[PDB]
């Protein structure tokens, strides 16, 4: 198993590539 | 830089929620540097961001609570300038600021409901003090950005704030949270 933290990139809707 | 409110989740029979954006990327960066946030606040759950990361904050008894691994020691941008953390409990992964005026506080509380960043309400089964299992497993990507989100009881009272997911092969099975009790232990 794996213990994951759930932060996203900055801003309301974070940008991904 | 400060933590900045960039949106909110407004909660409702059964528990419903919807999200509303309030700030854009640039205003987020600038407000982070000034600590001055003049926007009206609403709802029980704030979408928050620094310049590098975003996550959730939950208002419970006039305190806006979130995860230490998201907020660290930072101020919250406010109408009179940056707001110092009222509580900073590193071992519990918990911090709190005095709730901004317009925020709607939840009150403290075994089928629970997790409110995610996208304002979905998902059923959780409490499995001890600080762990719950997902009754319907979902990809962990579905929970991205939800740290600091609320776990609710069926009447919509607060049971804790969401901290981490336990995962197997990209599928979230269990949630790890900070109990509302630990907020009370912290508060004294
Ligand atoms: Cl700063
Ligand atoms: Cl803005």
């Amino acid at each position: 198993d794996e213990l994951v933290y759930l932060l996203d990139g900055p801003g309301y809707d974070p940008i991904h590539s | 830089g400060s933590v900045v409110i960039v949106g909110r989740i407004i909660l409702s029979g059964p528990i419903t929620a919807y999200s509303q954006q309030t700030r854009g990327l640039l205003g987020c960066i600038i407000t982070s540097l000034t600590g001055r946030d003049r926007n009206q606040v609403e709802g029980e759950v704030q979408v928050v961001s620094t310049a590098t990361q975003s996550f959730l904050a939950t208002c419970v008894n006039g305190v806006c609570w979130t995860v230490y691994h998201g907020a660290g020691s930072k101020t919250l941008a406010g109408p009179k300038g940056p707001i110092t953390q009222m509580y900073t409990n590193v071992d519990q992964d918990l911090v709190g600021w005095q709730a901004p005026p317009g925020a709607r506080s939840l009150t403290p509380c075994s089928d629970l409901y997790l409110v995610t960043r996208h304002a979905d309400v998902i059923p959780v089964r409490r499995r001890g003090d600080s762990r719950g299992s997902l009754l319907s497993p979902r990809p962990v990507s579905y929970l991205k950005g939800s740290s600091g989100g609320p776990l609710l009881c069926p009447s919509g009272h607060a049971v804790g704030i969401f901290r981490a997911a336990v995962c197997t092969r990209g599928v979230a099975k269990a949630v790890d949270f900070v109990p509302v009790e630990s907020m009370e232990t912290t508060m004294r």
